[PDB]
């Protein structure tokens, strides 16, 4: 029935509890930096998600690469040395 | 969490770099031994 | 005991009622020298009932 | 489920604590703080950069209170 | 565990001070993550080298089998 499209147009200059005229400056500076820190916190989570996945995936393929390269290395070394000593 | 995972992975690096140079030295030792084998016969 | 401040006393009327008849239950069946005794209809089987 | 709280004094909620066993939720006014006897855990996001209606912040408690209106600061 | 309500300005001072130090050291470790990402390029460098020597050995291995 109603739309929550209204926005605050006045300044928080009064109030019996909490924020006061002698402390609204602290409230204003705290609110603006909290959003900025939170905004860069979401970006921090976004970049951490990519880098953690990137680190995990390269390490995994490196681990599979190491085991497959080690297996073939010992297989070929044994085959050549045994063949050399036999004949 | 990131400190815990970065601690072990850098150990894997240091273990990897130490092992990779050892096998390359052995690889070069095997190659020169293999090369001298062809020259002899 | 819904709350500590609710004065969680409990009445046990069932407890007095459940054993309430039992003051008489054991007092009638298992009070005598024994519990049961068979009786017959003729002297032909009276020597078997005992 | 629409559960209404009610309000009480510290001198009672403290007892509730020293007698842990909570359905009638109580709360009180410790300076700038609200206390509730049971260790409730309604939740909001961190500072509201938001980016989340989150089903009304996980359909948490909700408050109905009269608020200090803003002092005028402008003709219009 | 309930906290008291002192002057809001003092809490705001604690709010920003701890946030400033937390996010500043947060930026430092971001650079620490960035510099760690700078290395590990040697890992792929030896990787292609492994197939390069593998191909050389495979090409040599065919030559010995053809010879013998």
């Amino acid at each position: 029935i109603v739309y929550n499209n209204q926005a605050p147009d006045a300044v928080n200059n009064v109030g019996q509890f909490g924020a006061t005229e002698g402390s609204i400056g602290a409230y204003k500076q705290a609110a603006e930096y909290a959003a900025d820190s939170k905004y860069w916190a979401l970006l921090a989570e976004s970049k951490f998600g990519t880098i953690d996945d990137l680190i995990a995936e390269v390490e995994r393929l490196y681990q599979q690469g190491v085991l497959m390269k080690q297996d073939i290395e010992d297989l070929k070394q044994d085959f050549k040395d045994q063949d050399a000593r036999l004949m | 969490t990131i400190d815990d995972l970065i601690a072990e992975v850098e150990r894997l690096y240091q273990q990897g770099v130490l092992m990779k140079q050892d096998i390359e030295d052995l690889k070069q030792d095997f190659k020169d031994q293999d090369a001298r084998l062809m020259s002899l016969i | 005991p819904v709350t500590a401040g609710s004065s969680s006393w409990v009445d046990r009327t069932v407890w007095e009622s459940v054993n309430g008849t039992l003051q008489d239950i054991i007092n009638v069946f298992c009070s005598g020298d024994e519990a049961v005794t068979f009786v017959a209809d003729n002297q032909q089987d009276s020597d078997a009932a005992d | 489920d629409g559960t209404i709280f009610q309000v009480t004094s510290p001198e009672e909620i403290s007892y509730r604590r020293q007698h842990g066993t909570n359905q009638p939720v109580n709360f009180a006014r410790f300076g700038s703080r609200f206390i509730f006897y049971p260790s409730i855990e309604a939740d909001t996001p961190y500072y509201p950069d938001d980016g989340s209606p989150l089903i009304p912040a996980e359909n948490s408690v909700i408050l109905s209170y009269y608020a200090d209106p803003p002092e005028f600061h402008e003709d219009t």
